[PDB]
Protein backbone atom coordinates (compact mmCIF):
# COMPACT_ATOMS: atom_id res chain seq x y z
CA UNK A 1 0.00 0.00 0.00
CA UNK A 2 0.73 3.90 0.40
CA UNK A 3 3.55 2.78 3.36
CA UNK A 4 4.96 0.15 1.77
CA UNK A 5 8.12 1.77 -0.18
CA UNK A 6 8.48 4.59 2.25
CA UNK A 7 10.30 4.74 5.40
CA UNK A 8 11.52 6.20 8.60
CA UNK A 9 15.33 8.00 9.13
CA UNK A 10 15.51 4.76 11.41
CA UNK A 11 14.34 2.30 9.08
CA UNK A 12 16.72 3.63 6.21
CA UNK A 13 19.62 3.54 8.90
CA UNK A 14 19.09 -0.75 9.13
CA UNK A 15 19.45 -0.93 5.51
CA UNK A 16 20.02 -4.38 4.13
CA UNK A 17 23.67 -2.92 3.18
CA UNK A 18 24.35 -1.97 6.57
CA UNK A 19 23.32 -5.25 7.84
CA UNK A 20 26.32 -6.60 6.09
CA UNK A 21 28.99 -3.84 7.37
CA UNK A 22 28.33 -1.18 4.84
CA UNK A 23 28.90 2.24 5.88
CA UNK A 24 26.02 4.47 6.20
CA UNK A 25 28.22 6.86 4.18
CA UNK A 26 29.61 4.47 2.02
CA UNK A 27 26.12 3.30 1.03
CA UNK A 28 24.71 6.57 -0.95
CA UNK A 29 28.05 6.35 -2.77
CA UNK A 30 26.96 3.39 -3.74
CA UNK A 31 23.65 4.86 -5.18
CA UNK A 32 24.72 7.77 -6.43
CA UNK A 33 27.65 6.05 -8.27
CA UNK A 34 24.39 3.88 -9.98
CA UNK A 35 22.52 7.03 -10.57
CA UNK A 36 25.61 8.14 -12.71
CA UNK A 37 25.74 5.42 -14.77
CA UNK A 38 21.83 5.19 -15.00
CA UNK A 39 22.17 8.73 -16.90
CA UNK A 40 25.09 7.91 -18.62
CA UNK A 41 23.97 5.15 -19.98
CA UNK A 42 20.65 6.44 -20.64
CA UNK A 43 21.46 9.08 -22.42
CA UNK A 44 23.50 7.23 -24.85
CA UNK A 45 20.78 4.72 -25.48
CA UNK A 46 18.85 8.23 -26.04
CA UNK A 47 15.99 7.44 -23.80
CA UNK A 48 14.12 10.15 -21.89
CA UNK A 49 14.88 11.37 -18.50
CA UNK A 50 11.80 9.91 -17.47
CA UNK A 51 12.99 6.70 -17.66
CA UNK A 52 16.15 7.37 -16.50
CA UNK A 53 14.17 8.63 -12.86
CA UNK A 54 12.35 5.67 -12.86
CA UNK A 55 15.31 3.35 -13.54
CA UNK A 56 17.12 5.25 -10.68
CA UNK A 57 13.93 4.75 -8.27
CA UNK A 58 13.49 0.64 -9.01
CA UNK A 59 17.25 0.83 -7.96
CA UNK A 60 16.56 2.96 -4.78
CA UNK A 61 14.11 0.25 -3.48
CA UNK A 62 15.89 -2.48 -4.78
CA UNK A 63 18.47 -2.07 -2.53
CA UNK A 64 16.46 -1.35 0.50
CA UNK A 65 16.00 -5.09 0.15
CA UNK A 66 18.52 -6.30 -1.13
CA UNK A 67 22.30 -5.67 -0.55
CA UNK A 68 24.66 -3.60 -2.01
CA UNK A 69 27.35 -6.54 -0.76
CA UNK A 70 25.37 -9.08 -2.91
CA UNK A 71 23.96 -6.92 -5.98
CA UNK A 72 26.71 -4.89 -7.00
CA UNK A 73 25.50 -1.61 -8.68
CA UNK A 74 26.68 -1.69 -12.04
CA UNK A 75 24.88 -4.67 -12.44
CA UNK A 76 21.43 -3.91 -11.00
CA UNK A 77 21.43 0.01 -13.20
CA UNK A 78 21.86 -1.86 -16.28
CA UNK A 79 19.28 -4.27 -15.99
CA UNK A 80 16.93 -1.61 -13.88
CA UNK A 81 17.31 0.41 -17.47
CA UNK A 82 16.51 -2.31 -19.49
CA UNK A 83 13.12 -2.68 -17.51
CA UNK A 84 12.27 1.18 -17.04
CA UNK A 85 12.56 1.79 -20.75
CA UNK A 86 9.76 -0.96 -21.54
CA UNK A 87 7.26 -0.35 -18.35
CA UNK A 88 7.85 3.49 -19.82
CA UNK A 89 6.97 2.64 -23.63
CA UNK A 90 10.22 3.35 -24.71
CA UNK A 91 12.10 -0.29 -24.98
CA UNK A 92 15.61 -0.71 -25.56
CA UNK A 93 16.77 -4.38 -27.15
CA UNK A 94 18.77 -6.69 -24.78
CA UNK A 95 21.41 -6.61 -26.72
CA UNK A 96 21.74 -3.12 -27.08
CA UNK A 97 21.14 -2.45 -23.34
CA UNK A 98 24.19 -4.67 -22.65
CA UNK A 99 26.65 -2.98 -25.29
CA UNK A 100 26.46 0.33 -24.30
CA UNK A 101 26.59 -0.91 -20.65
CA UNK A 102 29.75 -2.44 -21.67
CA UNK A 103 31.36 0.43 -22.76
CA UNK A 104 30.20 2.61 -20.07
CA UNK A 105 31.96 0.03 -17.75
CA UNK A 106 34.75 -0.83 -19.65
CA UNK A 107 35.65 2.26 -22.12
CA UNK A 108 38.56 0.57 -22.77
CA UNK A 109 37.86 -3.27 -22.73
CA UNK A 110 37.38 -5.23 -26.21
CA UNK A 111 33.78 -5.57 -27.27
CA UNK A 112 33.13 -9.36 -27.03
CA UNK A 113 32.24 -11.72 -30.34
CA UNK A 114 28.55 -12.15 -29.84
CA UNK A 115 28.90 -15.24 -30.66
CA UNK A 116 30.71 -16.01 -27.49
CA UNK A 117 29.87 -18.28 -24.60
CA UNK A 118 31.10 -15.25 -21.93
CA UNK A 119 28.38 -12.85 -23.79
CA UNK A 120 25.51 -15.26 -24.15
CA UNK A 121 26.26 -15.94 -20.76
CA UNK A 122 25.96 -12.07 -19.99
CA UNK A 123 23.39 -11.53 -21.76
CA UNK A 124 21.32 -14.39 -19.61
CA UNK A 125 22.75 -12.75 -16.62
CA UNK A 126 20.95 -9.21 -17.47
CA UNK A 127 17.66 -11.00 -17.84
CA UNK A 128 18.09 -12.94 -14.61
CA UNK A 129 18.64 -9.81 -13.15
CA UNK A 130 15.57 -8.35 -14.38
CA UNK A 131 13.64 -10.49 -12.73
CA UNK A 132 14.89 -10.55 -9.45
CA UNK A 133 14.01 -6.96 -9.42
CA UNK A 134 10.76 -7.32 -10.21
CA UNK A 135 10.52 -10.15 -7.78
CA UNK A 136 11.58 -7.37 -5.41
CA UNK A 137 9.28 -4.60 -5.99
CA UNK A 138 6.64 -7.60 -6.01
CA UNK A 139 5.85 -6.00 -9.64
CA UNK A 140 5.24 -3.03 -8.51
CA UNK A 141 6.19 -0.38 -11.47
CA UNK A 142 3.66 2.23 -12.11
CA UNK A 143 6.05 4.79 -10.70
CA UNK A 144 5.15 8.74 -9.71
CA UNK A 145 7.88 11.55 -9.85
CA UNK A 146 8.29 15.06 -8.36
CA UNK A 147 8.27 15.78 -11.98
CA UNK A 148 4.91 16.02 -12.61
CA UNK A 149 3.92 18.16 -9.95
CA UNK A 150 6.59 20.68 -10.47
CA UNK A 151 5.13 22.33 -13.23
CA UNK A 152 1.86 22.28 -11.76
CA UNK A 153 2.98 23.77 -9.00
CA UNK A 154 5.74 26.53 -10.62
CA UNK A 155 2.99 27.22 -12.86
CA UNK A 156 0.74 28.58 -10.20
CA UNK A 157 3.21 30.24 -8.74
CA UNK A 158 3.49 31.92 -11.86
CA UNK A 159 7.13 31.72 -11.64
CA UNK A 160 9.69 32.64 -14.73
CA UNK A 161 10.53 30.31 -17.19
CA UNK A 162 14.14 30.29 -15.78
CA UNK A 163 13.01 29.54 -11.97
CA UNK A 164 10.96 26.49 -13.37
CA UNK A 165 13.68 24.95 -15.27
CA UNK A 166 16.18 25.80 -11.79
CA UNK A 167 12.92 23.50 -10.13
CA UNK A 168 13.43 20.29 -12.14
CA UNK A 169 17.11 20.47 -11.99
CA UNK A 170 16.39 20.47 -8.23
CA UNK A 171 13.69 17.28 -9.37
CA UNK A 172 16.31 15.68 -11.00
CA UNK A 173 19.60 15.61 -8.91
CA UNK A 174 17.31 15.26 -5.53
CA UNK A 175 16.80 12.21 -7.44
CA UNK A 176 20.36 10.99 -7.78
CA UNK A 177 21.82 12.56 -4.78
CA UNK A 178 19.14 12.19 -1.91
CA UNK A 179 17.41 9.24 -0.74
CA UNK A 180 14.21 11.83 -0.77
CA UNK A 181 12.07 9.25 -3.05
CA UNK A 182 12.29 7.07 -0.28
CA UNK A 183 11.07 8.81 2.33
CA UNK A 184 8.51 11.46 0.68
CA UNK A 185 5.94 11.80 -1.55
CA UNK A 186 6.60 12.76 -4.74
CA UNK A 187 4.60 16.23 -4.16
CA UNK A 188 6.09 16.82 -1.04
CA UNK A 189 9.17 16.68 -3.01
CA UNK A 190 8.60 18.54 -5.13
CA UNK A 191 7.52 21.57 -2.72
CA UNK A 192 11.30 21.10 -1.67
CA UNK A 193 12.84 21.61 -4.93
CA UNK A 194 10.54 24.35 -5.93
CA UNK A 195 11.56 26.43 -2.44
CA UNK A 196 15.28 25.83 -3.26
CA UNK A 197 14.82 26.98 -6.73
CA UNK A 198 13.44 30.03 -5.09
CA UNK A 199 16.14 30.42 -2.70
CA UNK A 200 18.33 30.24 -5.01
CA UNK A 201 17.29 32.85 -7.42
CA UNK A 202 16.06 35.37 -4.68
CA UNK A 203 12.57 34.60 -5.68
CA UNK A 204 10.35 34.86 -2.88
CA UNK A 205 6.59 34.24 -3.48
CA UNK A 206 4.29 36.57 -1.85
CA UNK A 207 1.45 35.11 0.61
CA UNK A 208 -2.00 34.75 -1.36
CA UNK A 209 -5.24 36.89 -0.40
CA UNK A 210 -5.38 34.41 2.64
CA UNK A 211 -1.75 34.80 3.98
CA UNK A 212 -1.53 31.04 3.42
CA UNK A 213 1.62 30.27 1.67
CA UNK A 214 1.97 28.48 -2.02
CA UNK A 215 2.70 25.00 -0.92
CA UNK A 216 -0.32 24.95 0.95
CA UNK A 217 -1.92 24.66 -2.09
CA UNK A 218 0.00 21.82 -3.49
CA UNK A 219 -0.37 19.55 0.02
CA UNK A 220 -1.63 20.31 3.91
CA UNK A 221 0.92 18.10 5.49
CA UNK A 222 4.25 20.05 4.17
CA UNK A 223 5.31 22.75 6.78
CA UNK A 224 8.08 26.11 6.63
CA UNK A 225 10.26 23.94 9.39
CA UNK A 226 10.08 20.89 6.82
CA UNK A 227 10.87 22.58 3.44
CA UNK A 228 13.65 24.04 5.66
CA UNK A 229 15.06 21.28 7.07
CA UNK A 230 14.94 19.55 3.82
CA UNK A 231 16.37 22.38 1.33
CA UNK A 232 19.21 22.56 3.77
CA UNK A 233 19.76 19.13 3.52
CA UNK A 234 19.31 19.13 -0.38
CA UNK A 235 21.49 22.36 -0.52
CA UNK A 236 24.70 20.69 1.16
CA UNK A 237 24.68 17.62 -0.80
CA UNK A 238 24.61 20.11 -3.84
CA UNK A 239 28.22 22.07 -2.90
CA UNK A 240 29.62 18.68 -2.38
CA UNK A 241 28.72 17.54 -5.93
CA UNK A 242 31.63 19.12 -8.68
CA UNK A 243 30.36 21.18 -11.26
CA UNK A 244 26.81 20.45 -10.19
CA UNK A 245 25.82 23.98 -8.85
CA UNK A 246 27.82 25.61 -11.35
CA UNK A 247 25.12 24.63 -13.94
CA UNK A 248 22.51 26.73 -12.65
CA UNK A 249 24.89 29.43 -11.52
CA UNK A 250 23.91 33.20 -12.37
CA UNK A 251 27.52 33.73 -13.97
CA UNK A 252 26.38 37.81 -14.66
CA UNK B 1 22.43 -19.34 -2.14
CA UNK B 2 19.45 -18.39 -3.41
CA UNK B 3 17.74 -14.62 -2.29
CA UNK B 4 14.96 -12.32 -0.62
CA UNK B 5 11.59 -12.25 -1.49
CA UNK B 6 9.02 -10.60 0.96
CA UNK B 7 7.03 -9.10 -1.57
CA UNK B 8 6.51 -12.26 -3.64
CA UNK B 9 5.51 -15.63 -2.87
CA UNK B 10 5.96 -18.75 -4.40
CA UNK B 11 2.67 -20.50 -6.20
CA UNK B 12 3.12 -23.25 -4.29
CA UNK B 13 1.26 -21.60 -2.00
CA UNK B 14 -2.13 -22.54 -4.06
CA UNK B 15 -2.86 -26.06 -4.51
CA UNK B 16 -3.43 -26.79 -8.71
CA UNK B 17 -6.93 -28.21 -9.19
CA UNK B 18 -8.14 -28.17 -12.90
CA UNK B 19 -7.31 -26.28 -16.44
CA UNK B 20 -10.13 -24.17 -16.69
CA UNK B 21 -8.62 -22.44 -19.88
CA UNK B 22 -9.09 -25.19 -22.75
CA UNK B 23 -7.39 -24.67 -26.57
CA UNK B 24 -4.64 -24.64 -24.01
CA UNK B 25 -5.36 -21.20 -24.23
CA UNK B 26 -3.54 -19.37 -21.46
CA UNK B 27 -2.84 -22.32 -18.99
CA UNK B 28 -5.18 -21.32 -16.95
CA UNK B 29 -5.82 -23.04 -13.68
CA UNK B 30 -8.47 -23.36 -11.00
CA UNK B 31 -6.65 -23.61 -7.45
CA UNK B 32 -7.32 -23.80 -3.85
CA UNK B 33 -5.15 -21.82 -1.35
CA UNK B 34 -3.91 -24.04 0.77
CA UNK B 35 -4.73 -23.04 3.93
CA UNK B 36 -7.76 -21.20 3.75
CA UNK B 37 -9.70 -23.06 1.08
CA UNK B 38 -9.63 -19.43 -0.98
CA UNK B 39 -10.51 -20.45 -4.36
CA UNK B 40 -8.19 -18.54 -7.21
CA UNK B 41 -7.03 -18.54 -11.26
CA UNK B 42 -4.27 -19.05 -11.44
CA UNK B 43 -2.34 -17.68 -15.87
CA UNK B 44 0.73 -18.50 -16.24
CA UNK B 45 3.35 -16.00 -18.08
CA UNK B 46 4.12 -17.22 -21.39
CA UNK B 47 7.33 -15.83 -22.41
CA UNK B 48 8.05 -19.53 -24.53
CA UNK B 49 9.34 -17.27 -27.42
CA UNK B 50 10.61 -13.96 -25.22
CA UNK B 51 14.14 -13.49 -26.03
CA UNK B 52 13.53 -9.79 -24.43
CA UNK B 53 13.50 -10.69 -21.07
CA UNK B 54 9.74 -10.29 -19.30
CA UNK B 55 7.39 -10.03 -22.15
CA UNK B 56 6.25 -6.13 -22.67
CA UNK B 57 2.99 -7.65 -23.01
CA UNK B 58 2.37 -9.29 -19.61
CA UNK B 59 4.03 -5.55 -18.18
CA UNK B 60 1.02 -3.82 -20.14
CA UNK B 61 -1.45 -5.91 -18.80
CA UNK B 62 -0.19 -6.04 -14.85
CA UNK B 63 0.33 -2.18 -14.88
CA UNK B 64 -3.78 -2.61 -16.07
CA UNK B 65 -5.32 -4.66 -14.04
CA UNK B 66 -3.00 -2.83 -10.76
CA UNK B 67 -4.86 0.51 -11.68
CA UNK B 68 -8.39 -1.21 -12.32
CA UNK B 69 -9.85 -1.91 -8.93
CA UNK B 70 -13.99 -2.17 -9.76
CA UNK B 71 -16.66 -4.76 -8.59
CA UNK B 72 -17.64 -5.64 -12.41
CA UNK B 73 -13.78 -5.74 -13.58
CA UNK B 74 -11.89 -9.30 -12.53
CA UNK B 75 -9.74 -8.78 -9.74
CA UNK B 76 -6.05 -9.47 -9.93
CA UNK B 77 -4.59 -10.89 -6.16
CA UNK B 78 -1.28 -10.86 -6.70
CA UNK B 79 1.84 -12.14 -8.84
CA UNK B 80 3.46 -15.26 -7.81
CA UNK B 81 6.79 -16.24 -8.90
CA UNK B 82 8.10 -19.95 -8.84
CA UNK B 83 11.71 -20.55 -7.51
CA UNK B 84 13.90 -22.23 -14.80
CA UNK B 85 11.33 -20.09 -13.07
CA UNK B 86 7.58 -19.04 -13.97
CA UNK B 87 5.83 -16.14 -13.07
CA UNK B 88 1.84 -16.45 -12.10
CA UNK B 89 -1.00 -13.83 -12.39
CA UNK B 90 -3.21 -14.41 -9.51
CA UNK B 91 -6.97 -14.24 -9.81
CA UNK B 92 -10.45 -14.21 -7.66
CA UNK B 93 -11.87 -17.18 -8.97
CA UNK B 94 -15.26 -16.72 -11.02
CA UNK B 95 -17.69 -19.79 -11.10
CA UNK B 96 -19.15 -18.99 -14.55
CA UNK B 97 -17.93 -17.94 -18.04
CA UNK B 98 -20.63 -16.00 -20.24
CA UNK B 99 -19.59 -18.25 -23.25
CA UNK B 100 -20.36 -21.67 -21.11
CA UNK B 101 -24.08 -20.55 -19.99
CA UNK B 102 -24.73 -19.07 -23.66
CA UNK B 103 -23.98 -22.59 -25.00
CA UNK B 104 -25.55 -24.93 -22.41
CA UNK B 105 -29.07 -25.79 -24.01
CA UNK B 106 -30.43 -26.29 -19.63
CA UNK B 107 -29.29 -22.66 -18.63
CA UNK B 108 -32.38 -19.86 -18.93
CA UNK B 109 -32.33 -16.43 -18.79
CA UNK B 110 -35.69 -14.08 -17.72
CA UNK B 111 -36.07 -10.87 -19.52
CA UNK B 112 -35.43 -9.00 -16.18
CA UNK B 113 -31.84 -11.25 -15.98
CA UNK B 114 -30.73 -10.21 -18.60
CA UNK B 115 -31.21 -6.76 -18.20
CA UNK B 116 -29.22 -7.10 -15.55
CA UNK B 117 -26.27 -8.77 -17.03
CA UNK B 118 -25.83 -6.14 -19.96
CA UNK B 119 -26.00 -3.49 -16.79
CA UNK B 120 -23.52 -4.58 -15.64
CA UNK B 121 -21.70 -5.40 -18.25
CA UNK B 122 -22.09 -1.86 -19.26
CA UNK B 123 -20.90 -0.61 -16.02
CA UNK B 124 -18.08 -2.18 -16.57
CA UNK B 125 -17.04 -0.60 -19.72
CA UNK B 126 -18.11 2.33 -18.31
CA UNK B 127 -15.43 2.25 -15.59
CA UNK B 128 -12.40 0.97 -17.91
CA UNK B 129 -13.21 3.44 -20.12
CA UNK B 130 -13.25 6.28 -17.43
CA UNK B 131 -9.84 4.80 -17.12
CA UNK B 132 -8.23 5.52 -20.55
CA UNK B 133 -8.73 1.68 -20.98
CA UNK B 134 -9.49 0.25 -23.95
CA UNK B 135 -10.29 -3.56 -23.82
CA UNK B 136 -10.26 -4.86 -27.05
CA UNK B 137 -11.05 -8.12 -26.68
CA UNK B 138 -14.84 -8.14 -26.09
CA UNK B 139 -15.98 -11.48 -26.13
CA UNK B 140 -18.69 -13.79 -24.38
CA UNK B 141 -16.01 -15.80 -23.56
CA UNK B 142 -13.94 -13.03 -21.81
CA UNK B 143 -17.16 -12.47 -19.62
CA UNK B 144 -17.41 -13.94 -16.36
CA UNK B 145 -19.98 -14.15 -13.84
CA UNK B 146 -19.69 -15.23 -9.94
CA UNK B 147 -21.74 -17.73 -7.84
CA UNK B 148 -23.43 -14.65 -6.17
CA UNK B 149 -24.27 -13.31 -9.56
CA UNK B 150 -21.57 -10.66 -10.25
CA UNK B 151 -20.19 -9.89 -13.43
CA UNK B 152 -16.63 -9.42 -14.39
CA UNK B 153 -15.19 -8.26 -17.16
CA UNK B 154 -11.58 -10.34 -18.19
CA UNK B 155 -8.83 -11.26 -19.42
CA UNK B 156 -6.91 -7.70 -20.08
CA UNK B 157 -3.66 -9.72 -22.30
CA UNK B 158 -4.67 -7.77 -25.33
CA UNK B 159 -5.96 -4.07 -23.31
CA UNK B 160 -3.87 -1.28 -23.43
CA UNK B 161 -4.15 2.45 -22.63
CA UNK B 162 -5.41 5.27 -24.47
CA UNK B 163 -5.74 8.81 -24.77
CA UNK B 164 -5.93 12.22 -27.06
CA UNK B 165 -3.20 13.88 -29.78
CA UNK B 166 -3.30 11.59 -34.02
CA UNK B 167 -3.24 8.20 -32.64
CA UNK B 168 -1.03 5.29 -34.15
CA UNK B 169 -2.45 2.23 -32.05
CA UNK B 170 -1.84 -1.41 -33.42
CA UNK B 171 -4.97 -2.79 -35.89
CA UNK B 172 -5.27 -6.27 -35.67
CA UNK B 173 -6.92 -6.27 -32.56
CA UNK B 174 -10.35 -8.16 -31.52
CA UNK B 175 -11.91 -11.49 -32.41
CA UNK B 176 -12.87 -11.42 -35.68
CA UNK B 177 -16.55 -11.82 -34.77
CA UNK B 178 -16.52 -9.24 -32.47
CA UNK B 179 -14.56 -6.95 -34.02
CA UNK B 180 -16.00 -3.25 -35.10
CA UNK B 181 -16.04 -2.03 -38.71
CA UNK B 182 -13.61 0.38 -37.97
CA UNK B 183 -10.68 -1.48 -37.61
CA UNK B 184 -11.45 -3.69 -40.63
CA UNK B 185 -11.10 -0.90 -42.78
CA UNK B 186 -7.95 -0.20 -41.27
CA UNK B 187 -8.51 2.23 -38.61
CA UNK B 188 -5.42 3.07 -36.18
CA UNK B 189 -6.77 6.11 -34.55
CA UNK B 190 -9.46 4.70 -32.93
CA UNK B 191 -11.26 4.06 -29.10
CA UNK B 192 -14.09 3.16 -26.27
CA UNK B 193 -16.35 2.45 -29.28
CA UNK B 194 -14.49 -0.03 -30.72
CA UNK B 195 -15.59 -1.73 -27.11
CA UNK B 196 -19.26 -1.02 -27.60
CA UNK B 197 -19.05 -2.40 -30.96
CA UNK B 198 -18.16 -5.63 -28.78
CA UNK B 199 -21.04 -5.36 -26.25
CA UNK B 200 -23.48 -5.53 -28.85
CA UNK B 201 -22.91 -8.40 -30.30
CA UNK B 202 -22.75 -10.14 -27.04
CA UNK B 203 -26.02 -8.53 -26.40
CA UNK B 204 -27.33 -10.50 -29.17
CA UNK B 205 -25.68 -13.54 -28.33
CA UNK B 206 -28.05 -13.36 -25.30
CA UNK B 207 -31.01 -14.17 -26.93
CA UNK B 208 -29.58 -16.21 -29.87
CA UNK B 209 -26.99 -17.90 -27.79
CA UNK B 210 -24.85 -18.06 -30.40
CA UNK B 211 -21.64 -15.27 -32.37
CA UNK B 212 -24.09 -13.73 -34.77
CA UNK B 213 -21.53 -12.81 -37.71
CA UNK B 214 -18.95 -15.26 -37.84
CA UNK B 215 -16.73 -14.44 -40.85
CA UNK B 216 -13.67 -16.64 -41.94
CA UNK B 217 -11.80 -13.54 -43.29
CA UNK B 218 -12.16 -9.89 -42.84
CA UNK B 219 -13.41 -9.94 -46.42
CA UNK B 220 -16.12 -12.15 -45.20
CA UNK B 221 -16.43 -10.29 -42.14
CA UNK B 222 -17.42 -6.97 -43.65
CA UNK B 223 -19.82 -8.88 -45.92
CA UNK B 224 -21.72 -10.43 -43.21
CA UNK B 225 -21.76 -7.36 -40.90
CA UNK B 226 -23.37 -5.21 -44.33
CA UNK B 227 -25.86 -7.72 -44.74
CA UNK B 228 -26.86 -6.67 -41.01
CA UNK B 229 -26.22 -3.47 -40.53
CA UNK B 230 -26.14 -2.18 -44.35
CA UNK B 231 -23.82 -1.03 -46.29
CA UNK B 232 -20.63 1.48 -45.91
CA UNK B 233 -21.63 4.45 -47.56
CA UNK B 234 -20.29 7.87 -46.30
CA UNK B 235 -23.85 8.84 -46.35
CA UNK B 236 -24.08 6.13 -43.56
CA UNK B 237 -20.79 6.53 -42.45
CA UNK B 238 -19.41 10.40 -43.02
CA UNK B 239 -15.96 9.97 -44.06
CA UNK B 240 -15.86 6.27 -44.36
CA UNK B 241 -14.57 7.18 -47.93
CA UNK B 242 -10.77 7.74 -46.92
CA UNK B 243 -9.36 4.74 -45.68
CA UNK B 244 -7.50 3.20 -48.23
CA UNK B 245 -8.64 -0.56 -47.69
CA UNK B 246 -12.11 0.99 -48.84
CA UNK B 247 -12.31 0.18 -52.44
CA UNK B 248 -9.79 -1.72 -51.78
CA UNK B 249 -11.86 -4.17 -50.25
CA UNK B 250 -15.04 -3.24 -52.14
CA UNK B 251 -17.97 -4.85 -50.72
CA UNK B 252 -21.42 -5.33 -52.51
CA UNK B 253 -23.34 -1.77 -51.62
CA UNK B 254 -27.43 -3.11 -52.80
CA UNK B 255 -27.85 -3.63 -48.85
CA UNK B 256 -30.20 -2.15 -45.92
CA UNK B 257 -30.08 -2.65 -42.34
CA UNK B 258 -31.55 -5.68 -41.11
CA UNK B 259 -30.37 -5.22 -37.26
CA UNK B 260 -34.20 -5.10 -35.87
CA UNK B 261 -35.55 -6.91 -38.69
CA UNK B 262 -33.35 -10.10 -38.77
CA UNK B 263 -33.67 -9.87 -34.66
CA UNK B 264 -36.77 -9.24 -34.15
CA UNK B 265 -37.39 -13.36 -33.60
CA UNK B 266 -35.13 -13.31 -31.22
CA UNK B 267 -35.82 -10.73 -29.19
CA UNK B 268 -39.22 -9.65 -28.08
CA UNK B 269 -38.72 -6.16 -26.34
CA UNK B 270 -38.81 -3.59 -28.30
CA UNK B 271 -36.47 -1.46 -25.86
CA UNK B 272 -33.82 -4.31 -26.46
CA UNK B 273 -34.13 -4.52 -29.67
CA UNK B 274 -33.87 -0.56 -29.81
CA UNK B 275 -30.59 -0.84 -27.79
CA UNK B 276 -28.88 -3.54 -29.48
CA UNK B 277 -29.17 -1.26 -32.65
CA UNK B 278 -27.72 1.26 -30.89
CA UNK B 279 -24.62 -0.56 -30.13
CA UNK B 280 -24.46 -1.74 -34.24
CA UNK B 281 -24.05 1.16 -35.61
CA UNK B 282 -21.54 1.19 -38.43
CA UNK B 283 -19.72 4.58 -37.83
CA UNK B 284 -17.93 4.50 -34.38
CA UNK B 285 -18.74 8.51 -34.01
CA UNK B 286 -22.51 7.71 -33.93
CA UNK B 287 -22.45 4.78 -31.92
CA UNK B 288 -23.40 4.92 -28.04
CA UNK B 289 -21.28 4.58 -25.54
CA UNK B 290 -21.98 3.47 -21.90
CA UNK B 291 -23.10 6.30 -20.33
CA UNK B 292 -25.74 6.95 -22.79
CA UNK B 293 -26.46 3.15 -22.94
CA UNK B 294 -26.61 2.52 -19.22
CA UNK B 295 -29.67 5.55 -19.51
CA UNK B 296 -31.57 3.79 -22.42
CA UNK B 297 -35.42 3.10 -21.61
CA UNK B 298 -34.16 -0.57 -21.69
CA UNK B 299 -32.91 -0.48 -18.08
CA UNK B 300 -35.64 1.86 -16.99
CA UNK B 301 -39.03 -0.05 -18.28
CA UNK B 302 -40.80 -3.50 -16.97
CA UNK B 303 -39.44 -6.18 -15.90
CA UNK B 304 -36.73 -3.92 -14.23
CA UNK B 305 -33.26 -5.88 -14.11
CA UNK B 306 -32.99 -8.61 -11.22
CA UNK B 307 -30.37 -10.63 -9.45
CA UNK B 308 -28.83 -13.91 -10.66
CA UNK B 309 -29.94 -17.60 -9.07
CA UNK B 310 -30.06 -19.19 -11.75
C1 LIG C 1 -8.79 -17.37 -21.02
N1 LIG C 1 -8.75 -16.14 -20.27
C2 LIG C 1 -8.94 -16.18 -18.88
N2 LIG C 1 -8.09 -15.77 -17.88
C3 LIG C 1 -8.61 -15.96 -16.61
C4 LIG C 1 -7.83 -15.58 -15.38
C5 LIG C 1 -9.91 -16.52 -16.55
C6 LIG C 1 -10.77 -16.79 -15.35
N3 LIG C 1 -11.64 -17.81 -15.33
C7 LIG C 1 -12.40 -17.99 -14.22
N4 LIG C 1 -13.30 -19.13 -14.19
C8 LIG C 1 -13.82 -19.73 -15.43
C9 LIG C 1 -13.10 -19.71 -16.63
C10 LIG C 1 -13.64 -20.31 -17.82
C11 LIG C 1 -14.89 -20.90 -17.77
C12 LIG C 1 -15.62 -20.91 -16.53
O1 LIG C 1 -16.88 -21.49 -16.45
C13 LIG C 1 -15.08 -20.34 -15.37
N5 LIG C 1 -12.35 -17.17 -13.11
C14 LIG C 1 -11.51 -16.10 -13.10
C15 LIG C 1 -10.70 -15.87 -14.22
C16 LIG C 1 -9.80 -14.65 -14.31
N6 LIG C 1 -9.07 -13.76 -14.36
S1 LIG C 1 -10.31 -16.78 -18.15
Amino acid sequence: NNKRWYFTREQLENSPSRRFGVDPDKELSYRQQAANLLQDMGQRLNVSQLTINTAIVYMHRFYMIQSFTRFPGNSVAPAALFLAAKVEGQPKKLEHVIKVAHTCLHPQESLPDTRSEAYLQQVQDLVILESIILQTLGFELTIDHPHTHVVKCTQLVRASKDLAQTSYFMATNSLHLTTFSLQYTPPVVACVCIHLACKWSNWEIPVSTDGKHWWEYVDATVTLELLDELTHELLQILEKTPNRLKRIWNWR
Amino acid sequence: DSVECPFCDEVSKYEKLAKIGQGTFGEVFKARHRKTGQKVALKKVLMENEKEGFPITALREIKILQLLKHENVVNLIEICRTKKGSIYLVFDFCEHDLAGLLSNVLVKFTLSEIKRVMQMLLNGLYYIHRNKILHRDMKAANVLITRDGVLKLADFGLARAFSLAPNRYTNRVVTLWYRPPELLLGERDYGPPIDLWGAGCIMAEMWTRSPIMQGNTEQHQLALISQLCGSITPEVWPNVDNYELYEKLELVKGQKRKVKDRLKAYVRDPYALDLIDKLLVLDPAQRIDSDDALNHDFFWSDPMPSDLKG
